[PDB]
């Protein structure tokens, strides 16, 4: 009698996030 | 920063990785051989043979 078994499992994940919060406000009539 | 001239700037990054690996291997082997031979010089042709 002969018997053999083989199991394999692989999982891959890669997150990514990139904020950008930049504001401009200027007032010395003139306004910005 | 701002001085009454204003300069604006802002950045925020986020990175993440999730890796996974799994392996399984199973082997099962069995071998059996049995032989039984009986030599009988009893003196019976058919009945002794049986
Ligand atoms: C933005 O910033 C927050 C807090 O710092 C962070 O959790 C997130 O991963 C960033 N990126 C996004 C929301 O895309």
């Amino acid at each position: 009698e002969e018997q053999i078994e083989a199991f394999k499992s692989i999982i891959q994940e890669k997150t990514s996030n990139f904020n950008a919060a930049i504001s401009l406000k200027f007032t010395p009539s003139l306004h910005g | 920063y701002e001085d009454k001239i204003n300069v604006g700037g802002g950045l925020s990054g986020d990175h993440c990785k999730k890796f996974g690996g799994g392996k399984t291997e199973r082997a099962r082997k069995a071998m059996a051989v049995e032989d039984i031979i009986s030599r009988v010089r009893g003196g019976s042709s058919g009945w002794s043979g049986g």
